């Protein structure tokens, strides 16, 4: 997370967000491609502004 | 009398440009500075 908070005039909080949530997807373990440098990575990126 | 009033009126106003001034303006509903995001390889910058 990378955030930049700021108070408005009414007391609400506006934020500038940069969210990433990733993990490691695993292929079949029985085949040879599990011992080389193939970590299939799946990510999820969100960039917006909310208040 | 007139030679005193004319001299003391044109010699008094001559006895007496714009000064600089720094103002601070707080923004309540927006951000100063640029915003940056990415589309998988490339960076976009918004002024």
């Amino acid at each position: 997370i990378r955030v930049l908070p700021r108070f408005s005039a009414d007391g609400q909080i506006e934020m500038s967000l940069d969210i990433e949530d990733g993990n490691d997807k695993t292929p079949q373990s029985d085949t040879t491609t599990s011992v080389d440098a193939l970590p299939e990575v799946g990510r999820t990126l969100i960039s917006t502004i909310a208040r | 009398y007139v030679d005193m009033v004319v001299n003391a009126a044109t010699m008094m106003d001559k006895q007496n440009l714009g000064r600089q001034k720094i103002g601070v303006m707080r923004l309540n509903n927006t951000f100063v500075g640029d915003r940056t995001y990415n589309l998988r390889d490339q960076k976009m910058v918004i002024p």
